[PDB]
This record gives structure tokens, C-alpha cells and sequence, in this order.
DNA sequence: AAAAAAAAAAAAAAAAAAA
DNA sequence: TTTTTTT
């Protein structure tokens, strides 16, 4: 199996286009990325009309030969780290599924489904979505998995659409210690009220930042806005090494000090924050209180 | 085997055709052609054909284009061979093209097995009248107008037969697209009998034949045109459209006919043209800027230079100053025209709301203001240009019309003028004198972008994306400043409101302005005087020196820039001032008809948005910035201000100074 | 040669009789219910076919016309097996069962069809413009000779691989010294099926730049006939094949056409005069109708992007619902529709409502008052190219009978064209007296 | 081997006419 | 001068 977004349920072209690893490796958010992708497809020899068909109806001979095609072509672009070994579950004549696809469907179903009062309503719809995902586990239901798969497609599309805008506008400010970016205004901001969706976006962003010529591993701070509450949701993200790296430089995983920094600043100053997430690296802050708080975080020992 | 190029100079057989097919000759020709297209260095020191192959691989199309003069400058004997014997040359050249292409893309054969090489521009040009006996079985270059297009049908490429009287399977056979394969002795048995086609193992092509007349601007006056038939093989299908002027490079061939010999009493033969390359020549008659099948297409380095020069400061200033470098003044028009020919982004909300994304422009003023020259330059500039004038266009002419087919004997639709303008511009001269029945028919074309016909039992709806640029003259031949716009023209609100940018140009008496204009005009006349390495490149550099003194950038680069900007870049609009634009629109709703005469509606707000999007397009940016919004609002407010009476012009000008503060 | 056919038929029968989800054999139950209500047809979903086995799908993909008849006779074999008792050894009025497919492959537009799709299964969508009348086709022919005078039966399958595909008449007689083909067709004691022809036009918003829409021809037969009406968006699944043109220009031409295998429609032929909705959908409609304020829900839902106008939206909803048709003992009719005219200033978005209203109503046509004529709306009299006989072809207002018509720029139309609609909207019946053709044709809109 | 065409209906452009 | 109607 390969690091591909819903390979067995979307066309191979869209799979390569939305796969985060290929995105990071070849910069598909501008034109040269698409040109290199088309060159790769041509050198493989799959037609652009063929590669844009569903995996079921796509040609059987090249379905069989896909492994050899990848082995012989991917070396030039250096994407050979996309091939791995995984698990596949088959139930009679129903079809085939894989662990990565199933967990992505579950994650998307958790994300999307169906002042204090609004916060309580959000926290209760989160539990409702959790129970819906739980019920989706059993093998007697598949209409709660097809919906999850299509919603995963939609969510990944929206995340890509927002990330291309971020990297185009160059909102990533490089401070002395830690990078910072704030989504002041844009599209589809209402989706990012979910911490897991925000983490997915941040994971893609940190992958993109890592897959560059920069040799600095800096923590990242990301913020959002919901005009209904007039609050900023802030999450701290750790740097990540390139996936294709040896294990010798893996003595200790990169730690996360953001929870300690947040608790120390909240203890020493009377900010209007609300630290109640089980993930201690995610806090809520006020719009007027954000900027001085950030200053403090800059001036504090990390 | 002496595989030397010089040995091809002297022929050993009686004719060229029987000498080319010689086994010794063919392989030498193939290897020389290979060494040509693998190594031909352009002026930049890089093989242009390498870039051509890369682009073809990216686009996985079915046509590789070879410049003729490139082949002429090096290995000219092969150019002569191709000019005299096309059939025996093109096959070998296709084979070497496949070899070269799979040198870059191995296993590309799964995409396509063969290629159809096209020649760019032959040196000699013939018209339909100057066709003789000698120019047969050789390349010709014919200009014409398409009249009747047949359609798309499949063909047989590799024909095989099964002879059942002996059970003999015949080998694959070709076809020449105007004959029938006739087999006499039926393979080794040497016996005549029945056989079947058994086309379960066969491969298909598709062709399309069309009627080619003479260009009405080329025929001698008061004479009649000469028709010919053109057959279009695979990959050239539907490239040509009815009603357009085209130029075709092809092969002239002859064939026998029965009824032709019947009606004349003499052994006369029919002739058809097998198309080999097609180049559109509608509107854009300036055919000296560059060569090639398509002048609006770009190479990769041209895209790189587009990106490089799209980022410098004040690029909009250079672009606006680089349009019509032979007309003095009229900065506002020089800006409105650019904003009109870039256009906006069409908007589709949920598939149930449609917002037009193109800008109309109207000009108005006294005679002698060079409006027609601007219109001519616009026609020369855009990718799709349609020119009309005054009484010379009827309402049913601009729009599609219902016609009865004189052969198939029923009704059918005929493409109107606006249909050719789809994805392009339609230019109207003398807008005011056109009869109102000929004027009211384009409301949907301006606004809804749709054409609907319910005539003679046919109920269909077409599609038209056209930007209308019009010019006219006010009542009495001169614009009276002390009257509102309602008493200066005969148009009404419904037609006026559809126009986004409306410019009024006045003729006024001045001293130093007249002196400067006269100096510029005289220097322009003395500049364009016909009497002031390879000769052609020295001519080209002289032309470049002549052009660089008034235009900041060369025009062919500008045309390719226009095409690139219209094709790829799509701006997006996020960070715009809600209250600023809302207050501006409220202010324009105030005053206006409530104090004056000019009508203002919600469509002008969409016009402001579209102008801002166009300004964003000018810089090859995906996101609108605030400066572009400022420029758009400045243009709109200025256009509204300078269309009022002189009694209130200064007062309104000082009133509106806060939104365009800058 | 026969062994391959037997193996293929056996494999298809095994698939039919062995496929099951959870605790249900879906296709066997489908066959039983179909036979009970005299709908001799079966529907195969391609995903199930692929999942059960891939080699059978490969064989169906390679040669459709050669393979389909084997499946459509295996179906009738299974039906005879599971519907009729052998009674240790009758009517047997079971013809060959019709096979209908459904799939979810990538759509291919009309203009992208080329020589590489010959004899392949493709999926496409368009708009229906013209429908031919029904016609008969023979499937079982009784053949009698003249000299030897013996009887024979010929079985005809309706699938064509080559252009001919037809054994006209056997050469010589069956065994003295007869002629070449001394056979005649016994019209009595034969079996006939029904066939219809349709025309497809390209979808408006996929037309390439500066082009005119292209037409294509389709053939449907048996139950697929009389399912669509002109002017309804459809999705077709079938085979793209060719037929020779001897009666026709060019060399080796072969006009292409489409053989319909499956049709999906947006209206599901529901209005084409009884109700056939399932209980779930009817219950849902009743539940929505039970809402105490659904009037405001519908009023808001009319053109959500248009702001401010309220009475016009209420009037549009009232028009969409329509009145109540009436009749009387003495024959007097009473109109059952309402006609709304918008007469307003520019810039108020009048037509933006017209195209949305065209989108909502199940039967709607949009046309401009400038590009219209009296003869081009009510009824047009043509004459055939070949037989010259005059016939009546309807225009626009009759094409949208039983729905609503969207006219914009009502003033720009000529005075002569604005008088023909008087009776057409006051009495809903248009009368034509041209070339000896007298006809009272109805139009309710 | 050949029925093939006079009679209608509908769609324009030009010119002249009336207001 | 303009729009209408007829050829
Ligand atoms: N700066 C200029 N401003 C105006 N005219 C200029 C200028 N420079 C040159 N000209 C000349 O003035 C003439 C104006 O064009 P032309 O006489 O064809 O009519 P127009 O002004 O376009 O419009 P109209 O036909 O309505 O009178 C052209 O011959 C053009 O070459
Ligand atoms: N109330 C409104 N809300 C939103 N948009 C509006 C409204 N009124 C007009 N518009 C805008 O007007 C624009 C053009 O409208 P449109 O041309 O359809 O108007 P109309 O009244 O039908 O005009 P016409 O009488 O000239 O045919 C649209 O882009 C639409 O967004
Ligand atoms: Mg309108
Ligand atoms: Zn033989
Ligand atoms: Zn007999």
C-alpha cells in the first residue's frame, strides 16, 4: 500500500494530487508542481483520460502492472518512500478496504456529521458525532462508511484550498524562535472550530515546511477566529523530521513545551483564557488579549 | 554504404519518387533527419525541438510542428525533396519522429502509436485561381473561406480480408482516403472469387471533408469564387469552423470520376486537397510579427519571462502606456480598453446563480478623436475579434439565424456574428446610427450571455461570452457640455445601464496641447517611412529598434502575455473593504438621477468588482490587493464625474475626493 | 465453439443463483417479483458483477455484442427453472428476457467520442429532442418453401456485430432441385418486438468555444421504449457502434449510432398521469405538508440569492402550484392556471427569477420574445424530404404543455407575433388550418 | 431500375412609402 | 428623418 489519499476509492490522479507527502515533495500548490506531475504521468505511460477514472473501472492490465510501473518510474522524482506494506480486509463479495482508508473515514466522520450556550452546544454535538462514529464500526452498516469516505474527500479538498491560499499570501511570519501564522480572514472558517481539523491543517503545513531547504526546526503556533464568540483558538505544533530519515538521528522525539508555557503565562498574568482541553497544547484566548499574550510568550523562556 | 549527405545531390533514377524509396537512400535520409531534429540549435543555443517534445509529452497531443525555414537553412536538399515529393518524405519523417519521441518518453506507445507531423509555413503561396498542371503531387498553400463542413465519420486504416473460396487471409492493407482497395488475383492461389472483410481485427481513423471558397477580399472585384474540396484526416478534425477565413498547407492530388467525364465529353479529372496543416487567419491580418501555426501560443521560456516581468513595480503603468504607441493622450481610454480586454472572472454560485464576468465599454465624443484607430488596434489585439459597422449589420446577422439546408432539405441554425465573438470581443462602429431594430437584439448577449432561438420548430439556446466595445457620435456632431447626458444621445436607460466604463472625449481649443500633438503626429509620419548576417534578422532588428522608441515592450510578447493571462490566472477576492464600497455605492445612488440624469444601478457594483479583478489579473496574481481596488474605484468615480454639466463638475469632484484619497 | 458458450452461460447462471448479501438472494427475488407482475426484465448492477468475479466483467468489457445474448438467455433459463414445474416431463410464453445495466463510470461527453470507442460500453448524458414512432422487428420467423414446400423456423437475435449480421435466406433447399432461395416469410405464427429511435443533443454548458451543438442517434427496444419525452435531461448507458450506408459521399463511410441499454431520468416519467411514489417518500411529503409554516419555508427557498422581493416570490409559488381544472355538464371548460406579468424598471433582476423558475418547474422552456415568431411557437407545417407529404410539427409552447413557459422581453416581439397567443392562453387549444390539415390541438400551460 | 417534383410554409433583406 | 411593409 502507498501513502495515498483514498487510493481504492478515488481516481489515481486525484490521489497523487491530494496526497500530502507528494504535495510536500513536489510543491503542487504552484504551476511547476502540476507540470512535474504531468511529466511523471506521461513517463509512466498512463493516459490522462485513463488516470482520471474510478479505481473499479480503471484498466485491469495496468492495475496489475501498477507495482512494476511505480518501481521503474518513481526513482527519478525520488518518491520511492511512498511504497509500504499494509493490511487489507475483505468480506465476501462486498469489496476491499485498507486500514489507512478506514481510519481517514473515521476521522472525517468525527470531524463532520449530522457564549457559554454556544460552547456547550458545540461540545455536545462533538459527543453526538463521536457516538455516530462508534455506531459506524460494526459490519452491518456501510452507509455510515461511504458517507465518511465522501466527507473525507471534501474535507481534504477544503484543507488544500485553504493551505494554498496561506502559502500564496505568505502569512507565515518567521520570528526569532518560533514561526507564527494567523487566519484573520478567509473562506470556510467555520470548519476550523474543531481541534482535530485544525491539527490536520497544521500537520499538512508542518509537512510542507519540513520539506524545504530550511535547516531550522522551530515550533509553530496557529490561530483561528469564530466571530460568534470573538475568540481565537490557538494550537501549538512541534517540528517533524523528514519521513525518509535514518533511525540514528531518532534518539528522542521532539517534545512539546507549549502546555507548560501556556500554564506559566496564565499563572503569572490574568488573561481571559480557558484551558480545558484534554490536549494541554490547545487553548482558547480572547481577540483583544491575543497580541500582548503572544508578546509574553516571545519574551518567556521556552 | 556511403551514407553521405552530398551523395543525394545527383539523382540516379529517372524521377524523385522512385529514388527516395530506394533502401540505401531511405536509411540515410532517416539518419540525417534524426541528426537534424536532435541537434538543431536556435539562437539561444538550445534545441527548440527538445522543448517541443517535452511540451507534447506534457499535453500528450498528436501533432509535432516543424518550422520549414529551419529545415531550409540546414540540409536544404531534404527541404527540396519534401517540397517535391511529400508522400514519400512524411512517412520516414513520422518514423523518425516516433523514434525521437520515445527517446525521451519510453513506453509512450501505450498512449499513441503514431504521430502526424505538421509543417509550419511553406515559402511560396498560391491562391485558388493560380492552380495549374505542374503543381500536382507536391505541397501547396491555399487561403480560403469555409462554407460547408460535412461531419465526423470513422474510417478503415488496416483492411484485411478472408477469401472463403480458398480460406486465405489477406495481409493488412492501407487506404488513400479517396480510393477503394481492389484486389484482382486474391493472393497465392491466383483465383478470383468472393471474400469478406472480417473487421473484428481492424483499427479506425476518422476524417472530415469541407468546402473551401476564395477569400472575398482576395477575389478580383465583380468576379466569382472557385470552390475546392479539402479532406481532413485524423487529429485535424473540427479544427475549422464555418464562416471563418483559414489558410491550409496540403497536398494536391487528382482522381478519376465518371459523371465529370460524362458531362464534358473529355477525359477530365477531379482534384481534392489532403490537409496537412491549418492556420486560422480571421481578423488578425497582421501576419508579419512571427511565424508558426499559432501566434497566441507560448513556449516555456516565454512563460518564464512572463513570470519574471509580471512582478516589477508599476507594471500596470507600462502595460497601459504600451497600448497603441502611435496615439497621443487619451490615458483613460488606454486604461479602459485594457480593462475591457482582460475581463473578469465569471461567477457560478451553487450552479443556480450566474454572474457575468466581462466588461462592456462605450466611447462618445466629437469627430477626429481617433476612436476608429483604437477599435482597429483592439481588433488586431484580441484572440477573437469581430468587426461591424453602422447599417452594415442586421439584427439577425449578429445573432444566429435559421436557414434551410439546400441539400438535406430542412431547417438548420446558422452561426451569427456574436457566436464567433464567444471568448473574445465584438466591436461596433457608428453605434448611434444603427437602426434600433438592429440594436435591441443584443441585450441578452450583453447581460445574460445567452442566445435563445424559437423559430421554425427549433427551440435551442446557444452560449455567447462577448465583450462589446462601441463608438458613436452625439446629437449634432458635437458634444454640448452644458447639457446632461440624457439630451446628448438618443439611447435610453436599458441600453446605457449595461455599459460599465463610459468615456466621453471632448475636442477643445488649446495652444501647447496642439503644438505637442502636432509634433507627435509629424514624428509618427516620419517614423513610418518605408525608406528608413542574414538579411531577415537585420530587418527584424531594425524593426525592433523602430518599435522600442514608443512601446515599452514588444507587441508579440504582449499578445502572448494577453493569452496567458486570459487562460491561466484566476484572481480571488477575500480582503476587500465592505463599508468603503457600500458607502460609495450608496453615494452614487444618491445624486445621479435624483439630481442629474445618468442612471446608476446595482450592475455598476458588479462592474467595480470586475474591474478590480481585471487589475488583479494584470499582475498575474491569484488574490486581489487593496491597491487594485483603489484603482478600480478611482476609474469608476472619475468616469461618473466627467459625464456631468460644468456647473456641478467641480463641486462633485471635491465631494468625491475622500474615497480615492490615495 | 459451443463449449465456450456453455461455460459462459453456466458461469452467469451460477452468479445469478449464488450471489447473496447478508441473508438475501437479491436477484432471484427480483426475478420472482418481476415474473409475478409480467415485467420480463432483470437489472444488473456492475459493481456486483465486478465484485463477484473480475474475469466475467473483463469478457463483458471486451466483446459486449457477442456476450450479452448469452447472459440474456441464461436469465430466461433460470426463470423457467424457478417458475414452472417440470411435472415429470404447455404454454411456455416466456420470451428472451431483457437485460438492463447500471454503472457509475466516468461520464464521456458527446464530442469526445471518436474511433477508439467502437464496440465499447460507454456512459454519457444529453438532452432529448425528437422521438420516432414505434416499429416492429421479427425474432422468430416461420419460413416456407415453394417447390419442396417444407416448413422451417429462424430465430433472430437483435444484437449486431457486423453491419449485415443477417442470414437473409438459406442458399438452396433442405433435404429436389429447387431454385436459389425459394423461401417465403409466413407472417402468421411469428414473434415480433417493438423498437424506437431517439435523437440526442449536447448539454448546453459543455459546448466547446464557438461551436454549435451536435446530434446523435439512439435505438431502444422492448421495455425501454416510450420511457422519455423530448426536452428532458437523461443519462444513457449503451454501446457505441456503426452501420453501413449503401443508400447514401466519401469513401468507406459508416455512420455511428448508440444502442440503448440503460436509461436514468430526473423526472422518472412520473408526470408522464398516475402516482407511483413509494410509501417512504409519500410519508415524507405528508410530514412536510403537516408543517404549520411551510409557506414561509417555500417562500424563502425561491431564489435565495435574490434579496428583498416578497410578493413576487409569493406569486411565483402560487403560479407553480396552479389552480383547479373544472368541467361542466354542457361541455364548458374553465382554465386552471395563473399568468403573471413583470413590468418593472431596469436593474431589478426580473430575468434572474425567470431562469430560476425555468430550473425549478418540471416542464419549463426559456425563450426570448425577440427571437420568436408566431409560426415558431404554436405549430409548424413541414414536408418530408423524400415523400413530400405534409405533417405537423410542434413548436415551443406545445413542447411545454403541462408546465410553464418563460418569456422575457415581452414588448420587443412583433405585433403580428403577439396576437397568436390570445386563444392559446384564453382557451388552451390551438387550431391549425393549413394545406388541408385541420386539427384542434390542446396546450395547457 | 429509380420516384425528382409542382405546390405550399416559413424566414429574411432591400426598397419604398407614410408619418 | 424614421419605421413600417412589401418583394
Ligand atoms: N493623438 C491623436 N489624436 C487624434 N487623432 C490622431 C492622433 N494621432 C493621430 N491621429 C489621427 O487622427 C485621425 C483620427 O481618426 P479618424 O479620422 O479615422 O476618425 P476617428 O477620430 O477615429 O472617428 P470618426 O470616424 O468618428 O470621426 C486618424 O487618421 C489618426 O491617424
Ligand atoms: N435585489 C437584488 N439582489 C441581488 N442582486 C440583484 C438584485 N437586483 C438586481 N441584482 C443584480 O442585477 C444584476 C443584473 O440583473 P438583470 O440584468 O437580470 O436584471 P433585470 O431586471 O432582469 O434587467 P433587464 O430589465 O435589463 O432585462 C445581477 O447580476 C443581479 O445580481
Ligand atoms: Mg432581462
Ligand atoms: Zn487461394
Ligand atoms: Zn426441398
Amino acid at each position: 500500500d502507498y501513502y495515498l489519499f483514498l487510493l481504492r476509492h478515488s481516481s489515481l490522479y486525484d490521489s497523487f494530487y491530494y496526497s500530502n507527502y507528494v504535495n510536500a515533495k513536489l510543491s503542487l500548490w504552484n504551476e511547476n508542481g502540476k507540470k512535474r506531475l504531468h511529466k511523471m504521468f506521461a513517463r509512466m505511460g498512463i493516459p490522462l483520460s485513463t488516470a482520471q477514472e474510478t479505481w473499479l473501472y480503471m484498466d485491469h492490465s495496468i492495475k496489475r502492472e501498477l507495482g512494476i510501473i511505480f518501481d521503474k518510474n518513481l526513482d527519478r522524482y525520488g518518491l520511492q518512500d511512498i511504497i509500504r506494506d499494509g493490511f487489507v480486509r475483505t468480506l465476501g463479495y462486498r469489496g476491499s478496504i485498507s486500514a489507512s482508508e478506514f481510519v481517514e473515514a473515521l476521522t472525517a466522520l468525527l470531524e463532520v456529521g449530522n457564549s457559554a450556550q454556544k460552547l456547550t452546544n458545540l461540545r455536545k454535538r462533538w459527543v453526538s458525532n463521536f457516538w455516530l462514529s462508534w455506531d459506524a464500526l460494526d459490519d452491518r452498516k456501510v452507509e455510515l462508511l461511504n458517507r465518511g469516505i465522501q466527507l473525507a474527500q471534501d474535507l481534504q479538498r477544503a484543507i488544500f484550498n485553504t493551505g494554498v491560499a496561506i502559502l500564496e499570501k505568505k502569512l507565515i511570519k518567521h520570528l526569532r524562535i518560533y514561526r507564527l501564522c494567523v487566519l484573520q480572514d478567509g473562506p470556510d472558517l467555520d470548519l476550523y472550530r474543531n481541534p482535530l481539523t485544525l491539527l490536520r491543517l497544521g500537520n499538512w503545513l508542518i509537512e510542507c515546511c519540513a520539506e524545504s531547504e530550511d535547516k531550522q526546526l522551530l515550533p509553530m503556533v496557529l490561530a483561528s477566529i469564530d466571530e460568534n464568540t470573538d475568540t481565537y483558538l490557538v494550537a501549538g505544533l512541534t517540528p517533524r523530521y523528514p519521513r525518509g530519515l535514518d533511525t540514528i538521528h531518532t534518539k528522542k522525539p521532539i517534545l512539546n513545551n507549549f502546555s507548560m508555557a501556556f500554564q506559566q503565562i496564565t499563572a503569572e498574568t490574568d488573561a481571559k483564557v480557558r484551558i480545558d482541553n484534554f490536549e494541554s497544547s490547545i487553548i482558547e484566548i480572547r481577540r483583544e488579549d491575543l497580541s500582548p499574550f503572544l508578546e509574553k510568550l516571545t519574551l518567556s523562556g521556552l | 554504404e556511403e551514407l553521405t549527405l552530398e551523395s543525394l545531390s545527383n539523382v540516379k533514377a529517372n524521377s524523385y519518387s522512385e529514388w527516395i524509396t530506394q533502401p540505401n537512400v531511405s536509411r540515410t535520409i532517416a539518419r540525417e533527419l534524426k541528426s537534424f531534429l536532435l541537434e538543431y540549435t536556435d539562437e539561444t543555443g538550445r534545441s527548440v525541438y527538445g522543448a517541443r517534445i517535452r511540451t507534447l509529452g506534457e499535453m500528450n497531443s498528436e501533432s509535432l510542428e516543424v518550422n520549414y525555414r529551419h529545415l531550409a537553412e540546414s540540409k536544404a536538399i531534404l527541404a527540396l525533396f519534401l517540397a517535391k515529393c511529400p508522400e514519400e518524405m512524411l512517412k520516414i519523417f513520422d518514423l523518425v519522429a516516433m523514434e525521437a519521441t520515445e527517446l525521451h518518453y519510453p513506453d509512450y506507445a501505450r498512449i499513441h502509436s503514431e504521430i502526424h507531423v505538421r509543417i509550419s509555413d511553406f515559402p511560396t503561396i498560391y491562391s485558388l485561381r493560380e492552380l495549374r498542371e505542374s503543381n500536382l503531387s507536391s505541397l501547396v498553400r491555399v487561403t480560403g473561406v469555409v462554407t460547408r463542413r460535412t461531419g465526423v465519420f470513422p474510417q478503415l486504416k488496416y483492411v484485411k480480408f478472408n477469401c472463403l473460396k480458398c480460406g486465405s487471409i489477406l495481409g493488412p492493407f492501407f487506404q488513400d482516403s479517396n480510393e477503394e482497395i481492389r484486389i484482382s488475383f486474391c493472393t497465392n492461389c491466383k483465383s478470383k472469387g468472393p471474400f469478406r472483410v472480417n473487421g473484428e481485427k481492424t483499427v479506425y481513423r476518422n476524417y472530415q471533408r469541407v468546402t473551401l471558397q476564395e477569400a472575398p477580399g482576395t477575389v478580383p472585384p465583380g468576379r466569382l469564387p472557385r470552390h475546392r474540396e479539402v479532406i481532413l484526416l485524423a487529429d485535424l478534425v473540427d479544427v475549422s469552423k464555418p464562416g471563418e477565413e483559414v489558410e491550409v498547407t496540403g497536398i494536391y492530388k487528382n482522381n478519376y470520376d465518371g459523371n465529370l467525364n460524362a458531362k464534358n465529353g473529355f477525359p477530365v479529372f477531379a482534384t481534392i486537397i489532403e490537409a496537412n496543416s491549418i492556420k486560422r487567419r480571421e481578423g488578425n491580418t497582421a501576419n508579419e510579427g512571427e511565424e508558426g501555426l499559432d501566434v497566441f501560443s507560448w513556449t516555456e521560456e516565454e512563460e518564464r519571462e512572463f513570470r519574471k516581468i509580471s512582478r516589477d513595480r508599476g507594471i500596470i503603468d507600462k502595460i497601459i502606456s504600451s497600448m497603441a504607441p502611435s496615439i497621443y493622450g487619451h490615458r483613460d481610454i488606454k486604461t479602459a480598453v485594457a480593462c475591457s480586454l482582460f475581463g473578469g472572472v465569471p461567477k457560478n454560485v451553487n450552479g443556480k446563480h450566474s454572474i457575468r464576468g466581462d466588461i462592456n465599454v462605450l466611447l462618445l465624443g466629437d469627430p477626429g478623436t481617433a476612436k476608429s484607430q483604437i477599435l482597429k488596434y483592439v481588433e488586431k489585439t484580441a484572440h477573437r475579434a469581430v468587426f461591424a459597422t453602422g447599417q452594415g449589420a442586421s439584427a439577425v446577422g449578429l445573432t444566429a439565424s435559421v436557414r434551410k439546408d439546400p441539400i438535406t432539405k430542412e431547417w438548420t441554425l446558422e452561426g451569427g456574428a456574436l457566436v464567433l465573438a464567444d471568448k473574445g470581443v465584438c466591436l461596433i462602429d457608428e453605434f448611434d446610427k444603427m437602426n434600433d431594430q438592429d440594436r435591441t437584439s443584443i441585450h441578452e448577449a450583453m447581460e445574460q450571455q445567452s442566445i435563445s432561438i424559437s423559430k421554425a420548430g427549433i427551440v435551442t439556446t446557444l452560449q455567447a461570452r462577448c465583450s462589446i466595445i462601441a463608438a458613436a457620435n452625439p446629437n449634432g456632431g458635437r458634444y454640448n457640455s452644458t447639457l446632461p447626458l440624457a439630451q446628448n444621445v438618443s439611447l435610453t436607460e436599458p441600453i446605457l445601464s449595461r455599459f460599465d466604463i463610459l468615456c466621453v472625449v471632448r475636442d477643445l481649443v488649446d495652444e501647447e496641447a496642439d503644438e505637442r500633438l502636432a509634433t507627435f503626429v509629424v514624428d509618427s509620419h516620419v517614423r513610418s517611412h518605408p525608406e528608413n548576417l542574414n538579411a531577415r534578422q537585420r530587418r527584424l532588428q531594425r524593426q525592433r529598434k523602430k518599435e522600442e522608441e514608443i512601446s515599452p515592450i514588444p507587441q508579440e510578447l504582449l499578445m502572448k502575455y494577453i493569452h496567458y493571462a486570459r487562460t491561466k490566472i484566476y484572481p480571488k477576492l477575500h480582503q476587500m473593504d465592505m463599508d468603503k464600497v457600500s458607502r460609495v455605492y450608496a453615494d452614487l445612488r444618491r445624486e445621479s438621477i435624483s439630481t442629474g440624469s445618468f442612471p446608476i444601478t446595482v450592475r455598476h457594483l458588479e462592474s467595480i468588482l470586475r474591474i478590480a479583478e481585471s487589475f488583479a489579473k494584470m499582475r498575474l496574481s491569484e488574490f486581489v490587493s487593496s491597491y487594485d481596488l483603489d484603482r478600480a474605484i478611482k476609474v469608476v468615480v472619475d468616469s461618473f464625474v466627467d459625464a456631468q454639466k460644468v456647473s456641478v463638475r467641480r463641486q462633485l469632484r471635491r465631494s468625491f475626493a475622500i474615497y480615492t484619497l490615495g | 465453439n459451443d463449449d465456450d458458450n456453455t461455460e459462459i452461460i453456466k458461469s452467469f447462471k451460477n452468479f445469478i443463483l449464488e450471489f447473496r448479501l447478508d441473508s438475501q438472494f437479491i436477484y432471484r427475488d427480483q426475478l420472482r417479483n418481476n415474473i409475478l407482475v409480467k415485467n420480463y426484465s432483470l437489472t444488473v448492477n456492475m459493481e456486483h458483477l465486478i465484485g463477484y468475479n473480475e474475469d466475467i466483467y473483463k469478457k463483458l468489457s471486451d466483446e459486449p455484442s457477442d456476450i450479452i445474448p448469452l447472459f440474456e438467455t441464461a436469465i430466461t433459463q433460470v426463470a423457467k427453472r424457478i417458475s414452472i414445474l417440470s411435472r415429470a416431463q404447455l404454454l411456455n410464453s416466456l420470451p428472451t428476457f431483457q437485460l438492463i445495466l447500471n454503472s457509475n463510470a466516468n461520464q464521456i461527453p458527446l464530442r469526445d467520442l471518436d474511433s477508439e470507442h467502437v464496440s465499447k460500453i460507454v456512459r454519457l448524458s444529453g438532452i432529448i429532442i425528437s422521438t420516432s414512432v414505434l416499429s416492429s422487428r421479427a425474432t422468430y420467423l416461420s419460413i416456407m418453401c415453394r417447390n419442396c414446400r417444407h416448413t422451417t423456423s429462424i430465430t433472430i437475435n437483435n444484437f449486431n456485430s457486423i453491419t449485415g449480421n443477417t442470414v437473409s435466406l438459406p442458399r438452396s433447399c433442405l433435404s429436389k432441385n429447387c431454385g436459389p432461395d425459394p423461401y417465403i416469410i409466413i407472417h402468421e405464427s411469428s414473434k415480433f418486438i417493438d423498437q424506437q429511435f431517439l435523437k440526442l443533443q449536447e448539454i448546453p454548458e459543455l459546448v466547446p468555444v464557438g461551436e454549435m451543438p451536435r446530434n446523435l442517434t439512439m435505438t431502444c427496444d422492448r421495455y425501454l421504449t416510450n420511457k422519455v419525452i423530448p426536452g428532458t435531461r437523461v443519462t444513457i448507458v449503451g454501446i457505441y457502434s456503426i452501420y453501413n450506408s449503401k443508400n447514401g459521399s466519401g469513401v468507406a463511410i459508416r455512420t455511428p449510432y448508440i444502442k440503448i441499454l440503460g436509461i436514468q431520468s430526473d423526472v422518472e416519467t412520473s408526470s408522464i398521469s398516475v402516482t407511483m411514489f413509494t410509501e417512504e417518500e409519500e410519508e415524507e411529503f405528508l410530514q412536510l405538508s403537516r408543517n404549520p409554516k411551510l409557506y414561509e419555508i417555500l417562500t424563502n427557498s425561491i431564489a435565495p440569492s435574490i434579496f428583498g422581493n416578497e410578493d413576487i416570490k409569493k406569486a411565483i409559488v402560487c403560479l407553480l402550484m396552479g389552480g383547479s381544472k373544472k368541467i361542466l355538464p354542457d361541455g364548458m371548460r374553465l382554465r386552471g392556471d395563473i399568468n403573471v406579468l413583470l413590468l418593472g424598471d431596469p436593474g431589478t433582476a426580473k430575468s434572474q427569477l425567470l431562469k430560476f423558475v425555468e430550473k425549478v418547474s418540471p416542464i419549463a422552456v426559456y425563450t426570448s420574445g425577440k427571437g420568436s415568431s408566431a409560426a415558431g411557437l404554436t405549430a409548424s407545417v413541414q414536408r418530408d424530404p423524400m415523400t413530400r407529404e405534409f405533417y405537423l410539427e410542434g413548436g415551443a409552447m406545445v413542447l411545454a404543455d403541462g408546465g410553464v413557459v418563460c418569456i422575457d422581453e415581452f414588448d420587443k416581439m412583433r405585433d403580428e407575433d403577439r396576437v397568436a397567443i390570445h386563444e392559446a392562453m384564453e382557451q388552451q387549444t390551438i387550431s391549425i388550418a393549413k394545406a388541408g390539415i385541420t386539427t384542434v390541438l390542446n396546450s395547457r400551460t
